[PDB]
């Protein structure tokens, strides 16, 4: 207990920077779950036990450094303020024919759900609160397209139905800060936590923020006159 | 111990989805750790003898998508790139993605080049020959496929896990 608090105090005398901080947290995180490991308090129990000590420790450390940390340079919040302008007129008129995806009833109630579910990322600081948000998200789209799959007839799209569905959902929801949030989440989640399914879901939204970001008329099926018309009609609001 | 990052490519209607599905529906049968998602699955497979976990990422092949690839194939164990053996042009497409993936993939990545839907026997359009010389070229492995069959699905996966550091 007494590593963590000093550590806490002497790593915020350290002037900040965003890649030597998130190195030096890493390190420290990697150190603190060999020492569970070794710690008489944590013989022979599980891999769940150890990751709940681990996600405890996680969430002690980036709560004190929460402010230090997250949306803290200017590169960064420029980009938020951009992704944000740019979601905010484009899911105005992005429709779901534009992506390939069913808008029937069925759909459109997980899809709301999911987008429910993300829009939670800013109630949180620990990178794991923050990324149970997005985990959550997925795991709606996760269920909808699994439920589809017994249901029908024709083949599971698989990822070629998931993606849109989340860029659909992702544009719907336009979370303040949300390139910030994955910077934070990326940097700080302990990364022998960051694999699997978790790793499946986050590179998804992270290949997400990269589509929206880029979108123009030919990304989301539309012709130069309509896109433009269309982006001037949500400037005007 | 061994888990393995495993990205699918391959255009439009090659067989991605498919591919995997049959794999992880065959391996059942193993009574092995898994998860079945739509998109993701992760499956332990026997090969003699430890535990290889493969962790397994469907991509979306929607042209429109092509640019975020690299976020998908970033820190990649192996890759397997799917092409339909009764199309010329998803032949073609494969070729560019092993192209790419040896200019900007890991180095170590695992390489297999899923020749699919080799069941398709009237309709085949690109050749044995044709997609085992290009594999021998640039380092890489062929093995015709049939998701529908189950012909080499299993083996492919086995064959790569062979071929993991
Ligand atoms: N005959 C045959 N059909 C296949 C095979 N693999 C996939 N298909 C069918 O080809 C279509 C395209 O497959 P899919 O998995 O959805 O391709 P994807 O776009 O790469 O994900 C689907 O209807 C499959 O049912 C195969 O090995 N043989
Ligand atoms: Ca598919």
């Amino acid at each position: 207990v007494k590593s963590i608090k000093s550590f806490i105090v002497s790593f915020s005398n350290n002037a900040p920077d965003p890649e030597k901080d998130c190195a030096m947290v890493q390190e420290f995180f990697s150190k603190m779950e060999a020492a569970f490991r070794a710690h008489p308090l944590w013989s022979g129990c599980s891999e769940e036990e150890l990751d709940s000590a681990g996600d405890g420790l996680e969430k002690y450390v980036m709560t004190k450094l929460f402010t230090r940390v997250f949306a803290s340079n200017t590169e960064e919040v420029i980009a938020d303020e951009k992704l944000f302008q740019k979601m905010s007129l484009v899911q105005q008129f992005i429709s779901p024919e534009n992506l390939d995806i069913q808008p029937t009833f069925q759909n459109e109630s997980s899809w709301l759900l999911a987008q429910k579910e993300l829009q939670k990322i800013n109630m949180y600081k620990a990178p794991r609160d923050k990324l149970v948000c997005i985990l959550n998200c997925c795991k709606v789209i996760n269920n909808l397209l699994l439920n589809a799959s017994i249901a029908s007839n024709e083949n599971a799209p698989g990822a070629d139905e998931f993606l849109p569905v989340l860029i659909y959902v992702t544009i719907k929801a336009n979370p303040p800060q949300l390139h910030s949030n994955l910077l934070y989440i990326q940097r700080y989640r302990r990364e022998s936590k960051l694999v699997g399914e978790a790793a499946y879901f986050f590179t998804n939204i992270l290949s997400a923020e990269s589509f929206i970001s880029n979108i123009d008329a030919k990304s989301i099926s539309l012709d130069e006159a309509e896109f433009e018309k269309n982006m001037e009609s949500a400037r005007a609001r | 111990s061994i888990n393995a990052k495993l990205v699918l490519l391959g255009d439009v209607g090659a067989g991605k989805s498919s591919l995997v599905l049959r794999f992880v529906k065959d391996q059942f049968v193993e009574f092995q750790e898994s998860t079945i998602g739509a998109a993701f699955f992760s499956q332990t497979l026997a090969v003699n003898d430890a535990t290889v976990k493969f962790e397994i990422w469907d991509t979306a092949g929607q042209e429109r998508y092509h640019s975020l690839a690299p976020m998908y194939y970033r820190g990649a164990a192996a890759a397997i790139i799917v092409f339909d053996v009764t199309n010329q042009a998803s032949f073609e497409r494969a070729k560019k993605w092993v192209q790419e993936l040896q200019a900007q993939g890991n180095p170590n990545m695992v390489m297999a080049l899923a020749g699919n839907k080799s069941d398709l026997l009237d309709a085949r359009k690109v050749t044995a020959e044709d997609a085992q010389t290009y594999a021998q070229e640039n380092g890489l492995f062929f093995m015709e496929t049939s998701a529908k069959t189950a012909t080499n699905v299993k083996e492919i996966f086995y064959e790569i896990a062979r071929r993991l550091p």
